[PDB]
Parts: C-alpha cells; structure tokens; sequence
C-alpha cells in the first residue's frame, strides 16, 4: 500500500542524504589540513628567504 | 650596549649573559623556528656587512683608552 511505498521511499531519501553530509564533513577535513601544511610551507619558505638575505648580505 | 658602557672587566658578564641568551634560544626553538643565533648575533655585532664587529671595536677603545694608562701588571700572580 502507499504507506509501504512511502517508508521505502524515505529509507531511500535518508541514505541519500547520509553520503551527503559524509562528503561535507570530508570536505571540512581535507580543508583544515590543506590549512595546516600550508602555514608550515609558508613557515619553511619564509626561514629559507630570510636566510638567503642574510647570506647574501654577508657576500657583498 | 651594556658591554659598550663598562670597561674591560665585564666581557666575563658579557659572555655570561651572550650564554643565557644563547640558551634561551635553543629552548625556544623547540617550537618556533628563528633566526640561527649567529646570524642573529652577527646581525646586532654589526658583523654582517663587515668585517669586525662592536664587541671588538669596544675592545680596542678599551685597551687603548683605559687599559694601557690605568693597569699595573703582577709577574707571580699572573
């Protein structure tokens, strides 16, 4: 009966629904990591140009 | 500068407090990621762009100024 159908339908609606929120929660994940490595990036990269300033300033 | 305002005598001090700075350095780079400490003392000796620093100019107005005229030298002691 159409009650039948309606509790399949919304068994249906909510797996659906499920992987939704499963692929926005990776999506915040991966992007607070992305975050995370990239300041250490950024950190090395500044160490590394303030270093080569100071070398070669030393040369000249 | 605390080193250029005093005489001779207090290079001990100098290099006692260039120890605790140096020290302070290690423990704070175990997290945060400075300067090497030579460069930055190179940088605050004036020893970067060239060739003798502070700490040495300080030591011969030293010498010249004070330390030659005021001195009396003991052969025993040393």
């Amino acid at each position: 009966r159409e009650i039948h159908q309606d509790w399949a339908n919304r068994e249906y609606i909510e797996i659906i629904t499920s992987s939704i929120k499963k692929i926005a929660d990776f999506l915040n994940s991966f992007d607070m990591s992305c975050r995370s490595r990239l300041a250490t990036l950024n950190e090395k990269l500044t160490a590394l140009e303030r270093r080569i300033e100071y070398i070669e300033a030393r040369v000249t | 500068g605390r080193f250029e305002s005093e005489d001779l005598t207090s290079i001990v001090e100098l290099d006692g407090l260039l120890e605790i700075n140096r020290m302070t350095h290690k423990l704070l780079s175990r997290y945060l990621t400075l300067d090497g400490f030579d460069a930055m003392f190179r940088e605050a000796n004036h020893n970067v762009s060239a060739p003798y620093g502070r700490i040495t100019l300080h030591v011969f107005w030293e010498l010249n100024y004070d330390f030659l005229p005021n001195y009396c030298y003991n052969g025993s002691t040393n």
